[PDB]
RNA sequence: CUUUAAUGUUUGAUGUUCUAACGUUGACCCGUAAUCCGGGUUGCGGACAGUGUCUGGUGGGUAGUUUGACUGGGGCGGUCU
RNA sequence: AAUUCCUUGUCGGGUAAGUUCCGACCUGCACGAAUGGCGUAAUGAUGGCCAGGCUGUCUCCACCCGAGACUCAGUGAAAUU
RNA sequence: GCUCGCCGGAAGACCAAGGGUUCCUGUCCAACGUUAAUCGGGGCAGGGUGAGUCGACCCCUAAGGCGAGGCCGAAAGGCGUAGUCGAUGGGAAACAGGUUAAUAUUCCUGUACUUGGUGUUACUGCGAAGGGGGGACGGAGAAGGCUAUGUUGGCCGGGCGACGGUUGUCCCGGUUUAAGCGUGUAGGCUGGUUUUCCAGGCAAAUCCGGAAAAUCAAGGCUGAGGCGUGAUGACGAGGCACUACGGUGCUGAAGCAACAAAUGCCCUGCUUCCAGGAAAAGCCUCUAAGCAUCAGGUAACAUCAAAUCGUACCCCAAACCGACACAGGUGGUCAGGUAGAGAAUACCAAGGCGCUUGAGAGAACUCGGGUGAAGGAACUAGGCAAAAUGGUGCCGUAACUUCGGGAGAAGGCACGCUGAUAUGUAGGUGAGGUCCCUCGCGGAUGGAGCUGAAAUCAGUCGAAGAUACCAGCUGGCUGCAACUGUUUAUUAAAAACACAGCACUGUGCAAACACGAAAGUGGACGUAUACGGUGUGACGCCUGCCCGGUGCCGGAAGGUUAAUU
RNA sequence: AGGACCGAACCGACUAAUGUUGAAAAAUUAGCGGAUGACUUGUGGCUGGGGGUGAAAGGCCAAUCAAACCGGGAGAUAGCU
């Protein structure tokens, strides 16, 4: 479960870690791996475009099915696995025709279950259906936005959306952020919540435990010189300014959304 | 004390070599300028 | 002349539907041995979004500069016709 | 008080003698609650103070062992004027 | 040449990068060498680098670079697809001895191995720009089996000692051998075989994947070392004769066992943990269009080929980077004896050096050290510097605490040598012999030999037994920052930065944001338990009043207000 | 097990003395910190000057940095010596 560590060292006193004994211990399924090198937050001009990224541990990409294409051929879950590229776990499934795939593991799914895809699929967790075939009021995850494009909402650990209405050719969804959105009814979604719900209950404990995840230190603006930040300067600790980003824009309360071609699908803001 | 010049032949040619000068418009004007002066050797390619 | 209800009056705006310009970082086929690109079929959005010229506000993010003289040293105070 | 000018404030401890130290008072020139307030085990080539041991740090210096300085042969500079 | 001193985890030996004739021989001493010079890394002349197996070249790719068309941009140009380059990584094969003034895994002697072409013979279905497998991958920890290596004994050769003794339980030296070929061992992994079927592997597949029966339970893969051979060989102390005294030619004894033992091998193993640990080709297998007597594939024998370039020397430095023959810097490999936990430290082996000015004297003063009567911080801004402490085993140990700590707190006792327990103990290792045996690198019994702590009792020497080198000073009160870390290369290492944790706010994905005239790219192959910005800075108790000003978020009755007309 | 403890190689740089026309344009000597990690190191690559990178000192970008170096405008201007 979630376990404290005894304080036998200064760096272990505050460490909390989540352990799942149902995860695979061996190596992944080789035919579904790839390579991704690290960028350091640098674009094709070589400059840093996102700050505080760099270093960490080597990782391999797992090809995860976000479309759930093949319909009418049932699958069986073989094992649950670790994935360094996301906060959720993944499950290796074997279809009845001999094909193996990776999918996001939902809550309550274990080895030996059975998942299904299509139009006449059962309403049980792990199955994927068009949202016109799902009853109104159900909890779903891995939700599309454009039919045939692939799962792109409610993908983290312990997240989900709920279908609150169906009015014409669209459905209305209540997202984790709390704002209500309209999407088409022909998009697909997987029944249930996403597993690994206890992911957020861990404490890193030491400065070097965040370096293992490729995060570099953050220098506060007030500790810089006037030439570096709008906040820098002083003889002592002086601020006397409205807080801003390193590029001079208000950072506390000012709205930054501006997209007029997608506002028609927003029912109400997240508040 | 470690000084500033640490030699390496591979990185001498990849940076100031002949084929590196000919690869860009500005590099080609270096060779033109050095031929106009009358230099015995153009590049570091020795 | 005013406080008024109403047909007919030159427009100004605010909404709704349409497809044909236009957008597609949705799906399929071809060039093709190719996650680029172009062409074709279709779904979605749709005269909106987006770009050009003109124009009111904001704009130390950046740039060029100014910030007087007298003075029992300079500054503070005072003076300048 | 890393904050208190007057100030070596006043009282108690430690010293034969303590502008520094420790515990208090409150009259806070000019503390104060995430430009965080008050505590806090462990940690520190971090600032202040006190003891035991130890000593040439000192009263107050003496002798000895080596490398220069000194004489002889060879080579042979510099600032400045 | 004989003595003396110094290094010896280096001041020894070998590679890479970098340098380029500094390498060896003959000759010369003007200039160079911080002095002289017959000497030299100096001047001049000549000589010296030998590869199918070592490295490059070659095949394959990472980060990244270039980029036919293409998209974009006043021009120059930017990005990028198909491709093509790019090691620091993956891909076939040689070892011992001898020899030159100077090269050698390259030459010679002995014994080997690899990949291709061609021919003959005997069989046979071959075929890719495609499919599948493999190559192919982390940190820490523990133990077992070994070897490199060392020590002792046996054997062989020589010795009988400048001054008391030395025919013995005495002294000195040697006791070496490779690749390859055969066997398959300690260990590690995995059930085997045969039939039928199939929405998967861009088409096909007999191959991979999946499903169902039958049947047998032992098959397969991998693997250090040992043994045999290689090898009736080579090597070998020493002796024998010249010596043109620098070296030559000849013969050549023994060539074994026991114990200890790596940080090296089995081991790309096994156990465990989370931070979840490259790519492509060579290699094996399957077929598609095609060919069918053919062409191709397999095997045996024979024969041919393996081109080109580097190879001298500098070995952590007098030859590279520092203007110097410069107390500086420079990546990897090897690793003997005694003491020791040790790659620390002391003394030595092999090997290499005495650092390119010397000779005297023995003033002040300066530099680096040794000792010091009585006192013991009285010195000074300040115990700065020096002095002191220092090991192992046992006993014992306070406030406080986040229950881990504080703590090696503080403090006390023992420590050499000899004898006995015990002519060497507990333990370790284990030969002949006996029995079985699916006879063999086996199992059971057995103890010869070898190695070997610690402890107790008695005696004994010194002023001193952790005797040298090596090797904590301790305790009390308090400010700051929780801690490990980072910082002004060259006057500041700190209370400054970072940090785990907390909060506010923006962001619904073509996300916000950032680099870009643009195209594009990072964020992210992520999706609100996610990403960016800002402040505070573990943990405990908490975080109060004020919305006038300035920001930000929302509202719309009214005043004023641009282009335009 | 551990950003655990002691301590060599390896990486640093807290104190004192020497040196200061140095052996050395930042070192030597005696002590000092870390030493399984936010560690250290070899080879190659990428970021370019109002730009880069910065656990943030205006630090570093070839002994050069509150705006590198080279060439040009250029014989800039100098009520001053
Ligand atoms: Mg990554
Ligand atoms: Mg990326
Ligand atoms: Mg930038
Ligand atoms: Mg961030
Ligand atoms: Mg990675
Ligand atoms: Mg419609
Ligand atoms: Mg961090
Ligand atoms: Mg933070
Ligand atoms: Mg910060
Ligand atoms: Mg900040
Ligand atoms: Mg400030
Ligand atoms: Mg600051
Ligand atoms: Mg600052
Ligand atoms: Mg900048
Ligand atoms: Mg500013
Ligand atoms: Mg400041
Ligand atoms: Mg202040
Ligand atoms: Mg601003
Ligand atoms: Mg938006
Ligand atoms: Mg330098
Ligand atoms: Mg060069
Ligand atoms: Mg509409
Ligand atoms: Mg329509
Ligand atoms: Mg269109
Ligand atoms: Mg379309
Ligand atoms: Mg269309
Ligand atoms: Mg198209
Ligand atoms: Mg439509
Ligand atoms: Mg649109
Ligand atoms: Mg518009
Ligand atoms: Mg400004
Ligand atoms: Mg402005
Ligand atoms: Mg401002
Ligand atoms: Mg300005
Ligand atoms: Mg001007
Ligand atoms: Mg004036
Ligand atoms: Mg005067
Ligand atoms: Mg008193
Ligand atoms: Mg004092
Ligand atoms: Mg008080
Ligand atoms: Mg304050
Ligand atoms: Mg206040
Ligand atoms: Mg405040
Ligand atoms: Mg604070
Ligand atoms: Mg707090
Ligand atoms: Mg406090
Ligand atoms: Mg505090
Ligand atoms: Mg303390
Ligand atoms: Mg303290
Ligand atoms: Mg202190
Ligand atoms: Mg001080
Ligand atoms: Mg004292
Ligand atoms: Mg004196
Ligand atoms: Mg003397
Ligand atoms: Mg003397
Ligand atoms: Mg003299
Ligand atoms: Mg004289
Ligand atoms: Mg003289
Ligand atoms: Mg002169
Ligand atoms: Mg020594
Ligand atoms: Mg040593
Ligand atoms: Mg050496
Ligand atoms: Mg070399
Ligand atoms: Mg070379
Ligand atoms: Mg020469
Ligand atoms: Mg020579
Ligand atoms: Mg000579
Ligand atoms: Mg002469
Ligand atoms: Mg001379
Ligand atoms: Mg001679
Ligand atoms: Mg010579
Ligand atoms: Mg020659
Ligand atoms: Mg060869
Ligand atoms: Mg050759
Ligand atoms: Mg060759
Ligand atoms: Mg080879
Ligand atoms: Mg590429
Ligand atoms: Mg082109
Ligand atoms: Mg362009
Ligand atoms: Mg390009
Ligand atoms: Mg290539
Ligand atoms: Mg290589
Ligand atoms: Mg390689
Ligand atoms: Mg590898
Ligand atoms: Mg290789
Ligand atoms: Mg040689
Ligand atoms: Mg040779
Ligand atoms: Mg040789
Ligand atoms: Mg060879
Ligand atoms: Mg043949
Ligand atoms: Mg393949
Ligand atoms: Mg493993
Ligand atoms: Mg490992
Ligand atoms: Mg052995
Ligand atoms: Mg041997
Ligand atoms: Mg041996
Ligand atoms: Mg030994
Ligand atoms: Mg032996
Ligand atoms: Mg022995
Ligand atoms: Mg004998
Ligand atoms: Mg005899
Ligand atoms: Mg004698
Ligand atoms: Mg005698
Ligand atoms: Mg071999
Ligand atoms: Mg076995
Ligand atoms: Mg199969
Ligand atoms: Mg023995
Ligand atoms: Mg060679
Ligand atoms: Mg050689
Ligand atoms: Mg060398
Ligand atoms: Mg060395
Ligand atoms: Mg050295
Ligand atoms: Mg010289
Ligand atoms: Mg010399
Ligand atoms: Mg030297
Ligand atoms: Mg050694
Ligand atoms: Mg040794
Ligand atoms: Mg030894
Ligand atoms: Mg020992
Ligand atoms: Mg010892
Ligand atoms: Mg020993
Ligand atoms: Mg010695
Ligand atoms: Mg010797
Ligand atoms: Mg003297
Ligand atoms: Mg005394
Ligand atoms: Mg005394
Ligand atoms: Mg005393
Ligand atoms: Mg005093
Ligand atoms: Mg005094
Ligand atoms: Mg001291
Ligand atoms: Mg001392
Ligand atoms: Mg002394
Ligand atoms: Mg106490
Ligand atoms: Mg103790
Ligand atoms: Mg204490
Ligand atoms: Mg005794
Ligand atoms: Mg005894
Ligand atoms: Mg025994
Ligand atoms: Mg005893
Ligand atoms: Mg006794
Ligand atoms: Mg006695
Ligand atoms: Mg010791
Ligand atoms: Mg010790
Ligand atoms: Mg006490
Ligand atoms: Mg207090
Ligand atoms: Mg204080
Ligand atoms: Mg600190
Ligand atoms: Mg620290
Ligand atoms: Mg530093
Ligand atoms: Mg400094
Ligand atoms: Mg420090
Ligand atoms: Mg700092
Ligand atoms: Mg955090
Ligand atoms: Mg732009
Ligand atoms: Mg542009
Ligand atoms: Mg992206
Ligand atoms: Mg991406
Ligand atoms: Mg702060
Ligand atoms: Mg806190
Ligand atoms: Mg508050
Ligand atoms: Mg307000
Ligand atoms: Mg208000
Ligand atoms: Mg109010
Ligand atoms: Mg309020
Ligand atoms: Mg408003
Ligand atoms: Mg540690
Ligand atoms: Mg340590
Ligand atoms: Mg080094
Ligand atoms: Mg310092
Ligand atoms: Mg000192
Ligand atoms: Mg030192
Ligand atoms: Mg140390
Ligand atoms: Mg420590
Ligand atoms: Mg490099
Ligand atoms: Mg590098
Ligand atoms: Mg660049
Ligand atoms: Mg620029
Ligand atoms: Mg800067
Ligand atoms: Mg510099
Ligand atoms: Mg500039
Ligand atoms: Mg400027
Ligand atoms: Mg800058
Ligand atoms: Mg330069
Ligand atoms: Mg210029
Ligand atoms: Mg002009
Ligand atoms: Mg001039």
């Amino acid at each position: 479960a979630v376990v404290k560590c005894k304080p036998t060292s200064p760096g272990r006193r505050h460490v909390v870690k989540v352990v799942n004994p149902e995860l695979h211990k061996g190596k992944p399924f080789a035919p579904l791996l790839e390579k991704n090198s690290k960028s350091g937050g640098r674009n094709n001009n070589g400059r840093i475009t996102t700050r505080h990224i760099g270093g960490g541990h080597k990782q391999a990409y797992r090809i995860v099915d976000f479309k759930r294409n093949k319909d009418g051929i049932p699958a069986v879950v073989e094992r649950l696995e670790y994935d360094p590229n996301r906060s959720a776990n993944i499950a290796l499934v074997l279809y009845k025709d001999g094909e193996r795939r990776y999918i996001l593991a939902p809550k309550g799914l274990k080895a030996g279950d059975q998942i299904q895809s299509g139009v006449d699929a059962a309403i049980k967790p792990g199955n994927t259906l068009p949202m016109r075939n799902i009853p109104v009021g159900s909890t779903v995850h891995n939700v599309e936005m454009k039919p045939g494009k692939g799962g792109q909402l409610a993908r983290s650990a312990g997240t989900y959306v709920q279908i609150v209405a169906r009015d014409g050719a669209y459905v209305t969804l209540r997202l984790r952020s709390g704002e209500m959105r309209k999407v088409e009814a022909d998009c697909r979604a997987t029944l249930g919540e996403v597993g690994n719900a206890e992911h957020m209950l861990r404490v890193l404990g030491k400065a070097g435990a965040a370096r293992w995840r490729g995060v570099r230190p953050t220098v506060r603006g007030t500790a810089m010189n006037p030439v570096d930040h709008p906040h820098g300067g002083g003889e002592g600790r002086n601020f006397g300014k409205h807080p801003v980003t390193p590029w001079g824009v208000q950072t506390k309360g000012k709205k930054t959304r501006s997209n007029k071609r997608t506002d028609k699908f927003i029912v109400r803001r997240r508040s | 004390m470690k000084r500033t010049f640490q030699p390496s032949v591979l990185k001498r040619n990849r940076s100031h070599g002949f084929r590196a000068r000919m690869a860009t418009k500005n590099g080609r004007q270096v060779l033109a300028r050095r031929r106009a002066k009358g230099r015995a050797r153009l590049t570091v390619s020795k």
